[PDB]
């Protein structure tokens, strides 16, 4: 799960 | 002939969120189909890669969204305060308007040098  | 407002929506490269940002612009369309840009103009730098970006106008006509496209490209130096101005220049001469507003994304770390 990716984030900024 | 809208005055009031510019927003700009600004994504420079991003290495892995392009794909995102995509649906960034999908999803804001929805917006701009309910015809409420009478006053303002929404204006989007994107870079399709770390090289290459485009300037388009999201517009309402003819019942719908649609792409205007302002100019392209090659090169552009947005980590640089001269790219950034530049690009901004670009905004305001497609886009003459009493105010601005920017939208930035992109990966963020606060405040951190880039240079450590």
């Amino acid at each position: 799960v990716l984030t900024x | 002939v809208p005055t009031e407002q510019t927003v700009f929506m600004y994504l420079p490269w991003s290495d892995n969120l392009t794909s995102n940002f995509y649906q960034n612009i999908s999803d804001l369309e929805s917006v701009v189909e309910k015809n409420i840009l009478k006053d303002e103009r929404i204006i989007i730098f994107m870079c399709t890669t770390a090289t290459k970006a485009t300037l388009f106008e999201l517009a309402y006509e003819n019942g719908k969204s649609v792409h205007k496209t302002l100019k392209n490209y090659t090169d552009p130096a947005y980590t640089t305060a001269e790219g950034i101005t530049s690009i901004l220049n670009d905004v305001q001469r497609y886009s003459p308007t009493k105010r601005y507003s920017m939208v930035i994304g992109c990966h963020g770390m606060g405040w951190i040098p880039v240079s450590n």
